[PDB]
This record gives C-alpha cells, sequence and structure tokens, in this order.
RNA sequence: ACACAAACGGCGCGCG
DNA sequence: GTCCTATCGATCTTCGGAAGAGATTCAGA
DNA sequence: CTGAATCTCTTCCCGCGCGCCGTAGGAC
C-alpha cells in the first residue's frame, strides 16, 4: 500500500544507469607530487569502469554463455563493493590490507 | 602461568619464518620448472619478499 | 568424451599457465585423460581466462587448480565444471583461425 | 549421547565428511581428505606445538 | 589581474 | 636508469568478543 | 503453523599533542 502509493516503482531498484560522484568531491590530493593519495572512491569507479568495459568488449564479441554470465557476477560484485563493501561475503581491500571505505 | 612473555629475538623469528614461506611458494615453482643444470640458487631465492 | 571447459586465472600469469599445467600433467601424467589447454589472443577476447579440453574427474580437477594463482573452472559448483558449447567452440575456433 | 547425534560411522564417512566441512562445496577425494587431515594437525608446516 | 598556499586516510603513544 | 602498463586476487599469522532482535528452522501436536 | 535452539549486522565519551605512512610487474 505505501509502495503503491508512494511515486516510487519497484522496477527502479534494479539499477541500468549509474550516477558518479562529482570529481571535486572525490578530490585526488597529491600527496608527493605525482603520487597522489588514494582516493578510494575513485579506485572503486575504475574497478567498476574497467570491469564494465570488459564485459562490452566480451559481449561485442559474443563470448560463450558461461564467461560472461560470471562477468555478470563479478560486474554485480564489484558495484555491490562499491555501495557497502563488507556487506557481500568479503570485502575487498588494497595492498595496504585496510578495507577500502565504500559510498555508504 | 597460562601466560607467556615474547620478547624481540622471539618475534622477530617468527616474522622471519613467515618471509620463508613466501619464498617457499616462488622457489618451490622455480626448482619445478628450473633446469637445475645452469640455475643457481641465487635465482632460485630473492630477497625482496623476505 | 572429452570437451572444453572454462577456467580464470591471473591476467598475463595466464600464458604461464597456458605451458606450466602441460608441464605438470607431465609430471603426474594422468595425460591421456586430457586434451589441450588453450586461450585466444589478439594483437583479445579472453585477457585472463582458460579454456580446457578434457573429460573432468576428481582426480584431473584437483591437478588443474593444483598450478598456483589459478581460480578454479566455471559452472554449476566448484565440482561441476561447465563445457563450452560445442556450437560455441566450433564458432571461436573460426573466430580464432582469423586474427 | 553424541553416538546418537553422530551421523557419520565408519572413517570414510568421517574423512569425507570433515573434508566437506573444511572445504565448503568441493569434490571430496578419500587421499585428499586424509592429506588435508594431516595438515589439520600432524605437519608442523601447518601445526606445530614449541 | 590587484590575488592564493600547502591534510586525504590510518597506526602508536600519551592528556583532562 | 627512465619510463611504460593492466589488472586487483589465491595461500601464508590466525584468532585475538559480545550484547540485542528479523529470518529460517528443528521436533510434533 | 509451535517450539526453542538456533540464527547476523547494529553499537562501543569529547576534544588535543606529536611521530610514521600509503598498486604490481618489466624492454637486460
Amino acid at each position: 500500500e505505501a509502495f503503491v502509493q508512494s511515486g516510487n516503482k519497484p522496477e527502479w531498484m534494479i539499477l541500468t544507469v549509474l550516477p558518479v560522484l562529482p570529481p571535486d568531491l572525490r578530490p585526488l590530493v597529491p600527496l608527493d607530487g605525482g603520487r597522489f593519495a588514494t582516493s578510494d572512491l575513485n579506485d572503486l569507479y575504475r574497478r567498476v569502469i574497467n570491469r564494465n568495459n570488459r564485459l562490452k568488449r566480451l559481449l561485442d564479441l559474443a563470448a560463450p554463455d558461461i564467461i560472461v554470465r560470471n562477468e555478470k557476477r563479478m560486474l554485480q560484485e564489484a558495484v555491490d563493493a562499491l555501495l557497502d563493501n563488507g556487506r557481500r561475503g568479503r570485502a575487498i581491500t588494497g595492498s595496504n590490507k585496510r578495507p577500502l571505505k565504500s559510498l555508504a | 602461568g597460562n601466560r607467556r612473555i615474547r620478547s624481540v629475538g622471539e618475534m622477530a623469528e617468527n616474522q622471519f619464518r613467515v618471509g620463508l614461506v613466501r619464498v617457499e611458494r616462488a622457489v618451490k615453482e622455480r626448482l619445478s620448472l628450473g633446469d637445475l643444470d645452469t640455475l643457481m640458487p641465487q635465482d632460485m631465492i630473492n630477497a625482496k619478499p623476505i | 568424451k572429452k570437451r572444453w571447459y572454462v577456467v580464470q586465472a591471473f591476467s598475463g600469469f595466464e600464458g604461464r599457465v597456458a605451458t606450466s599445467l602441460r608441464e605438470h600433467i607431465k609430471l603426474h601424467n594422468m595425460e591421456d585423460l586430457f586434451g589441450e589447454v588453450m586461450v585466444p589472443t589478439e594483437e583479445k577476447f579472453f585477457p585472463g581466462y582458460v579454456l580446457v579440453q578434457m573429460v573432468m574427474n576428481d582426480a584431473s580437477w584437483h591437478l588443474v587448480r593444483s598450478v598456483p594463482r589459478v581460480m578454479g573452472f566455471i559452472g554449476g559448483t566448484s565440482d561441476r565444471p561447465a563445457p563450452i558449447s560445442d556450437k560455441e567452440v566450433d564458432a571461436i575456433m573460426n573466430r580464432l583461425q582469423q586474427v | 549421547e553424541t553416538l546418537r547425534v553422530d551421523p557419520t560411522n565408519d572413517r570414510l564417512s568421517a574423512l569425507v565428511e570433515i573434508y566437506r566441512m573444511m572445504r565448503p562445496g568441493e569434490p571430496p577425494t578419500r587421499e585428499a581428505a586424509e592429506s588435508l587431515f594431516e595438515n589439520l594437525f600432524f605437519s608442523e608446516d601447518r601445526y606445530d606445538l614449541s
């Protein structure tokens, strides 16, 4: 009753297009000139974008179904991490061995 | 009685052993791969991890 | 009957895997159960993945994962690797016949 | 009391069962189970009491 | 042209 | 030496704690 | 459809002072 009465519609909940924060709000300070400080959100975006592109290639190539199926999950996994990075079975971490800070 | 003290020497050694374990993976594969008739130990083990 | 099966490993070190697995097979030599392990290439459909022509059994299954930095098979479950479709392989090999 | 709870009966079942728990959703194998079991508590490289 | 200046995230130790 | 380049994800020193309420779940009634 | 004995992601005073310290793999 609440859902229908609201302006929301459940199908929107499944993301198809994704927003990305304005860069200044996710600054990349030059900790030491070219050796910038780590900026997790950019890193997460980097992973997703690359994960997205690679899937695109196989879709272009029409890769065998099993591979793309796995890719789809791996894409979902990255997005999952991007949001929470810990609600999933395992948080992802860099060489510093600390869990990356998700958006939430 | 249930509790014991660790000092620098003890802790360091364990840390040192951990590094060898990471050597183990590298050396074993190299040894498995190596021809072994011209390879020499300095090739088989590299300092960086330890 | 032997069929191609899908495995994933570390990119770039894929190539090391490409030959090393054969070497491991020649060490333990349950080889006749194997076919070839192959990965196409471009000037790159599969940049960090593997194809395994083989009949799948535990002994071979563990042998494949023996080589480090190989994540494992893809399929319904780890112990149930999925084969690539016959039409897929026959199509893709032609897609590999051109490079 | 435990014997009533226990579903396993033979060493095969025990080795298989424990492996399964240690290796969730993974192919069992009798010698693999044994070797894994050995690693658990009967090899310095994975279990050691000073 | 009448104008900016040097921190992002962790760890340890202490402080009331 | 300088500088370029592609993923990033397994097995090793892991476990080092614990109150409180929504699933899912053990035993029949 | 009743029952506990099972089940896991929330939370863990407010501020301050130094010190250190941050992707991997390679044309040989």
